[PDB]
């Protein structure tokens, strides 16, 4: 019944996206900002996992899940880098398969990133309310939760390339990505929002307990050090994915809003939120700095 | 501390009444007795693992 | 192969028992009891509850292991690191002795005890739970004899209230390792019965700050 | 005035056994050990590990059967493996937890465990109807104690803190003999092959040569700069060897009366924790606290090999009575065997 025999012409037609015949001031500009991006997360991510498997100190769950979020942010680059030099005019010469691949490295990339956030904060909370003095764990959950993450974020990437796809709902298709479906979409889009309102709970949970069992003590506050650490988190995460997670609400619900404006500049934000990832999970251990050089 | 001082002498006495011998003697008995057991030391001369019992 | 397989039943019945055993440890605080040569430590032990004294408590569904090694009168330098790991340690100074003699002042040898004991290569991360013993002693005694004679450079009056928190400043300033360890303070109150709840009370902060350390919260 | 002209006797006598040790210091091994040929690298490999220890191992020792060997830690528990299986037989649990020494039995029927507590705990293994029990527990010593060594199923040579040491008697449990002299804490002691003799280190930068059977110091051995925390007998029985935290070792003869050798690199700086000779002497193994243990060459006085696969301190080091392998512990709380 379904159209796997036409081009991404017809895909791209039945929407409003345009194809670019030529390198335009735009793509050569977002070009050129994707690059520098990519080779910045690049390279930073590949010092933080060198560091932590080279140092012995860096031997522990936190610092696992941190480099697994590393290459995670690795990967991430590295999609983003396919992905230009096959966009604008390059494109036009895409196949249907190419393409879905090369929106599944993003999607799956994207998604162990924030897979990682989340367990990074389950790690945390686990470690915080532990009020049994040590309790050292097996250190065999660690894996688990990889493997986890590894495996949600393969099953998110791979569902639309095969199976998943407007290809056969030609009516019921988005405008930011022809093939793919608005279902997908809203799925992904309320993934994050859970992930990051469990994150954002999490953290503040930590820091009601935190407070509440340094009261008495308290008379370099730990209250002022562990408000900021949780807000610059919360907050990164916000800049980055909100005004680009807005946006599948829009093309979903909104139908005439003008979606194709800011989709390239807010997938360069939420690729840079990977890029600023390792500076926030990094910055405050000084044993971490300290190992640079 | 007289009686401290009068038992390190007296400690200090049957020190130098020992039968003392030049060194060259010694390190030349010293040597002789470590070359000859030099056959029976496994650290010495690596042992196959086949015979050696922790090897496998 | 007759029995060799007893041999691994018995090896893995004993491994479980160390694992159950190091679980049921891994649950108990352990503060190192450290003082000079006269103190209130006994008194301290006492409120609370030949070579090494062991005492074991609970508070409020928290168990606590507090040792003195008062009685080795050996190298410190030599078994000091065996006690490297513990939560706290609990240091007890009497004020009373700020007057007093041992050829020099005791006050400054339980100074130069606790330079040696916090500054120390194996103590760097662990706190320190300072005890200032002889409340009422040392306010009835002050009133004759001023602190000039131990502290010279003091200059205040001569009250409990200013000497006590001179004393206290002093000790504090010792310490080096300013960022990596915290220093609690505490007048014993023989009255109150309250030692307890205070050693509680930095234990709970000590396990708290050490798990957000663990990871990248602190 | 006494005093004084005692001091001054004590002094001559000093500087009289310096001179005669001077002449009778006609060369130096060095120069004698010039002619024989290198041995060349040592390599050896890590055969087997061993795991079920959840704090820092302070001490093990090897039995005389070469298959088991005791281990202590600050767990509280005292563990006895089988290195050739690797297989943990007995785990007894300590009344204390802070030990600081081992020791198995020639015969293989008692061990013995001590620290802090300043009590000898001697185990029994025949386990006639239940878990294994204390046998006994001497006491008497005002000090930590470091080292203990089965001289018999019936004595046993306990060192302490206390700037003394001691023969004991099981069935009794009194001090059957107090050898004293030292001037610092006893950190360790060696037997002899026919248990005549012993020595002793402790922290006053000297070494000191007991008879058992009379009780008094035989020779007075000095040059170290620090204090020695190892000690360990040259399997002929004229020489030892002693390892000081000053980052050197010193290889004493009896019969000459003098240091006989030295070694130490520069390349080293850190302390020695324990000492072992090969079955034939060549090899001079010695733990450091840099994570490493350094093989030397008792004769030739240059490095022959490097052991590197333990993450903390190498606290203890043993080498068996047979000489097919090497045990090392650390604060890692993993044992390891090499060859
Ligand atoms: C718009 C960005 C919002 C943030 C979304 C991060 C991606 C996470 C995965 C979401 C699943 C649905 C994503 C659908 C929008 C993906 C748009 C995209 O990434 O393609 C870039 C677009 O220029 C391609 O232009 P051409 O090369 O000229 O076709």
């Amino acid at each position: 019944q379904c159209f796997y025999n036409e081009s991404i012409a017809f895909f791209y037609n039945r929407s409003g996206k345009h194809l670019a015949t030529e390198w335009n001031t735009v793509s050569k500009l977002v070009m050129g900002l994707g690059i520098t991006v990519c080779i910045f997360i690049m390279l930073a991510n590949l010092l933080v996992m060198v560091a932590i498997y080279v140092n012995r100190r860096f031997h522990f769950p936190i610092y696992y899940l941190m480099a697994n979020l590393a290459a995670a942010d690795f990967f991430a680059g590295l999609a983003y880098f396919y992905l230009m030099f096959n966009t604008g005019p390059n494109t036009r010469r895409l196949t249907v398969s190419t393409w879905l691949l090369r929106q599944g490295l993003i999607d799956t990339s994207l998604t162990a990133s924030v897979a990682n956030l989340l367990a990074i904060a389950i790690e945390r909370h686990i470690t915080v309310f532990r009020m049994q003095l040590h309790t050292r764990m097996s250190n065999r959950r660690v894996v688990v939760v990889i493997v986890v993450i590894w495996t949600m974020a393969i099953v998110m990437g791979a569902i639309p390339s095969v199976g998943w796809n407007c290809i056969c709902d030609i009516e019921n298709c988005s405008n930011m990505a022809p093939l793919y479906s608005d279902s997908y979409l809203v799925f992904w889009a309320i993934f994050n929002l859970v992930t990051f309102v469990v994150m954002v709970v999490l953290y503040a949970h930590i820091f009601g307990y935190v407070r509440q069992r340094t009261m008495r003590m308290s008379r370099r506050d730990t209250m002022m050090s562990l408000l900021k650490t949780v807000v610059i988190v919360l907050g990164a995460f916000i800049i980055c994915w909100t005004p680009g997670l807005v946006l599948l609400l829009l093309d979903v619900c909104c139908p005439q809003c003008d979606v194709l404006a800011y989709e390239k500049f807010f997938l360069l934000l939420a690729e840079f939120n990977s890029a600023m990832n390792p500076i926030i999970y990094s910055y405050r251990d000084k044993e971490m700095s300290a190992t640079f050089r | 501390s007289i009686a401290q001082a009068r038992k390190l002498v007296e400690q200090l006495k049957m020190e130098a009444n020992i039968d003392r011998i030049k060194v060259s003697k010694a390190a030349a008995d010293l040597m002789a007795y470590c070359e000859a057991h030099a056959k029976e030391d496994p650290l010495l001369t690596p042992v196959p693992a086949s015979e050696n019992p922790f090897r496998e | 192969s007759a029995e060799d397989k007893a041999a691994v039943e018995r090896s893995k019945m004993i491994d479980r028992n160390l694992r159950e055993d190091g679980e049921k440890a891994a649950r108990e605080v352990k503060l190192l009891l450290l003082g000079a040569g006269e103190s209130g430590k006994s008194t301290i032990v006492k409120q609370m509850k030949t070579g090494i004294v062991e005492t074991h408590f609970t508070f409020k569904d928290l168990h606590f292991k507090m040792f003195d090694v008062g009685a080795q009168r050996s190298e410190r330098k030599k078994w000091i690191h065996c006690f490297e790991g513990v939560t706290a340690i609990i240091f007890c100074v009497a004020l009373s002795d700020y007057d007093l003699v041992l050829e020099m002042n005791r006050m400054h040898e339980s100074m130069k005890l606790f330079d040696s004991i916090c500054n120390n290569k194996w103590f760097t991360d662990t706190s320190i739970i300072l005890f200032l013993n002889k409340k009422d002693l040392f306010e009835e005694k002050i009133k004759k004899s001023p602190l000039t004679i131990c502290y010279p450079e003091y200059a205040g009056s001569n009250t409990y209230e200013e000497a006590a928190a001179y004393i206290q400043c002093q000790f504090e300033d010792l310490n080096k390792r300013k960022d990596t360890k915290e220093i609690y303070t505490h007048f014993t109150c023989a009255t109150d019965t309250k030692n307890v709840q205070f050693v509680f009370d930095a234990v709970t902060d000590v396990i708290i700050k050490n798990n957000l350390k663990d990871c990248g919260l602190f | 005035s006494e005093l004084d002209q005692l001091r001054q006797e004590a002094e001559q006598l000093k500087n009289q056994i310096r001179d005669a040790r001077k002449a009778c210091a006609d060369a130096t091994l060095s120069q004698i050990t010039n002619n024989i040929d290198p041995v060349g690298r040592i390599q050896m490999r890590t055969r087997r590990t061993l795991r079920g220890h959840l704090a820092k191992i302070y001490a093990m020792h090897w039995g005389t059967d070469s298959r088991l060997l005791v281990s202590a830690s600050q767990d509280g528990k005292l563990i006895i493996w089988d290195s050739y299986t690797t297989n943990k037989v007995h785990a007894i649990p300590l009344r204390s937890s802070w030990v600081m020494t081992c020791a198995y039995a020639p015969s293989g029927n008692y061990v013995a465990c001590g620290g802090l507590d300043n009590i000898c705990s001697i185990y029994n293994l025949k386990t006639r109807e239940g878990n294994v029990r204390v046998s006994r527990e001497l006491a008497g010593h005002t000090g930590y104690l470091s080292c203990c060594r089965f001289l018999d199923d019936n004595q046993i040579v306990t060192s302490s803190g206390d700037t003394t040491c001691a023969l004991w008697d099981i069935e009794t449990g009194q001090q059957t003999t107090t050898f004293t002299g030292h001037t610092g804490d006893v950190m360790s002691l060696s037997l002899a092959p026919d248990t005549r003799l012993f020595v002793s280190g402790a922290c006053d930068a000297s070494a000191k040569l007991w008879d058992v059977r009379e009780g008094m110091c035989r020779q007075t051995f000095t040059g170290h700069e620090s204090d020695i925390n190892a000690i360990c007998f040259f399997p002929n029985g004229n020489a030892f060897a002693t390892g000081s935290d000053d980052a050197t070792c010193r290889l004493f003869d009896l019969r000459a009366d003098q240091e006989l050798m030295t070694y130490s690199h520069d390349n080293i700086i850190c302390g020695i924790t324990s000492v072992s000779f090969s079955k034939s002497g060549r090899l001079l193994l010695a733990g450091y606290d840099d994570f490493n243990c350094n093989v030397w060459d008792a004769l030739k006085a240059d490095r022959a090999g490097v052991l590197a696969g333990h993450d903390n301190r190498v606290s203890c080091l043993g080498v068996t009575d047979d000489g097919m392998a090497v045990a090392t512990g650390s604060w890692d709380s993993f044992l390891k065997i090499w060859n």
